RNA sequence: AAUCCGGUUAAUAUUCCGGAACCAGAAGGUGGAAUCAACACGGCAACGUAAAUGAAGUUGGAGACGUCGGCGGGAGCCCUGGGAAGAGUUCUCUUUUCUUUUUAACAAACCACACCCUGAAAUCGGUUUAUCCGGAGCUAGGGUAUGGUGUUUGGAAGAGUUCAGCGAUGCUGAAUCCGGUGCGCUCUCGACGGCCCUUGAAAAUCCAACGGAAGUUGUUUUCACAUCUGGUCGUACUCCUCCAAGGUGCCUCUAGUUGAUAGAACAAUGUAGAUAAGGGAAGUCGGCAAAAUGGGAAUUCCCACUGUCCCUAUCUACUAUCUA
């Protein structure tokens, strides 16, 4: 059967996304589904982080703290490799500065 | 249309209700006119 | 709607002041569906043992309004 | 295995069709694998009493066939106005008047 | 930020009725969790969990982003085997012909691409429909997360539909099943591969990080549960854009019309469409239109063709005519 849109927002667009379902009354119906969520992305590299559910921005508030962050430094903001790269670079830079200061003082 | 301001509802109603038969007893009180 | 398998829990939810009414459903597979209406969720318990259903029935507090097959 | 019973009590009472007739016609029209009388051991049409048409089959045998076959002699005698076939229960079919 | 199903009107429905949910904010309370070792533990790791304070200041993410092609997944629709129900057809043939066979939002447990660990590889392996990656660590083994989905329920049969009946429209029976699928169509998701060059809006809004201020009675808790509230305006009806069955440009199902001032006669006229003996462009400034299939050779010639012509004749519908 030909089905019409539930709303009156003519000229269906990106927002107008529907799904066809069969009701217990044996009727085919348009069900408007909101856009899928987006998983957070790493700040340094940009790959989506691991262990964070892919949900909507407004929805993220409902989650608990542990479900939005990872138990590590910069957890929920930087990937594990990015954290590793950040840590080793900082230490090598500090050592490069400590030897440079040692060379200048002698 | 449908998404119409409320003033329009009053504006439309008054314009339409002007087109209304003048009561019989109205005439009996001497004189009353159209338009 | 929440499906509860723990009978005791169904008793505790019933003893909760939120519960308003309970319904007993007799299915063709001889299961009794105890549907307890609460504020937010309709808690259902499917019991396979017939005598368990009856011994469940009067263990429900008398103040709660139990109802026959819907 | 599966059992199909065609009631004939109403036919016997009203003399529309006698039991020997359901006997003779079911034998010579049971197109078991397309052949009459091919019932063999898999299908056994053993009507008990002068009111019943019972079939014991070891294979699927659609009751829609029996309704179609019962309609055969029904049309031939032209009492379709006075008599039709319905399903009282799964595998059980009986004869209704107006 | 957040709604679904069934029912209901003479006319309104994601709004109303019945049932079932969800979101946002608000306070206390109850229970659980952490601390005089000051703000939890576990795993090599990716990371996990019922919780597990974080000021100023400093950042990060979502929102938020081109286009094209192929592949994979799911749903609906279409096709179809049986099962059941009814209506057919039936001298005979015909397990046959036609029609129907439902599960919503939401809530539960489980169910596969990136990364980690062992590893050190070419005799090159793995692998796409399309050769892509690999000492910047392959194949292989064990893990982690993302779950597109599927499984089992709950919702939920009490609803809806279809058959039988029996008696305000009620009551009682049953069934509403098991498959198979395909370069199928519609919609969506995942994984790639190009072309880009034009390397591909902004903001509200929400989250996280770094940072370490402060702090027996207490302190914290983004954990669980109960409690409350959600205004204003649009919504009737009519119609650039949406939905779009099957079979072989036609036919049909679903659905929608039978209206457009009518009737009677059918001469001449006109338009349109045809057929025509013999000839075959002799017609006209001329193969204009038809039929031929149009063809061949250099506008011309040859061949073919025909009512263009000699020479018109016949038929049909409409027009035309009369009547209201």
């Amino acid at each position: 059967q030909r089905v019409t849109y539930r709303r009156r927002l003519a000229y269906n667009t990106r927002s107008n996304r529907t799904r066809i379902i069969k009701t217990p009354g044996n009727n085919i119906r348009y069900l408007h589904i909101k856009k899928l969520g987006t998983i957070p992305r790493c700040g340094d590299t940009g790959v989506p982080l691991q262990g964070i559910p892919a949900l909507r921005p407004r929805e993220f508030a409902r989650l608990s703290h542990n479900k939005k962050t990872v138990q590590r430094a910069y957890g929920g903001c930087l990937s594990a490799n990015a954290v590793k790269d950040r840590i080793v670079r900082a230490f090598l830079i500090e050592e490069q500065k400590i030897v440079k200061q040692k060379l200048k003082q002698l | 249309p449908s998404h119409k301001s409320f003033r329009t509802k009053q504006k439309l109603a008054k314009a339409a209700r002007q087109n209304r038969p003048i009561p019989q007893w109205i005439r009996l009180r001497t004189g009353n006119t159209v338009h | 709607p929440r499906q509860i398998s723990d009978i005791k829990q169904f008793l505790e939810i019933a003893r909760r002041k939120d519960a308003t009414s309970a319904r007993i459903k007799k299915n063709t597979n001889k299961d009794v569906k105890f549907k307890l209406r609460c504020s937010k969720y309709l808690y259902t318990l499917v019991v396979a043992d017939a005598k368990k259903a009856e011994k469940l029935r009067q263990s429900l507090p008398p103040d709660l309004t139990v109802t026959e097959v819907g | 295995s599966n059992k199909y019973i065609i009631d004939a009590t109403a036919a016997v009472n009203d003399k529309i069709f006698d039991v020997a007739a359901f006997e003779k016609y079911l034998i010579d029209r049971i197109k078991v694998d397309g052949k009459t009388g091919n019932l063999g051991s898999s299908v056994v049409v053993s009507r008990e009493g002068s009111s019943k048409i019972a079939v014991i089959a070891h294979i699927d045998f659609s009751g829609r066939y029996l309704k179609y076959l019962t309609k055969k002699f029904l049309k031939k005698h032209s009492l379709r106005d006075w008599l039709r076939v319905v399903s009282t229960k799964k595998g059980v079919y009986e004869l209704r008047y107006y």
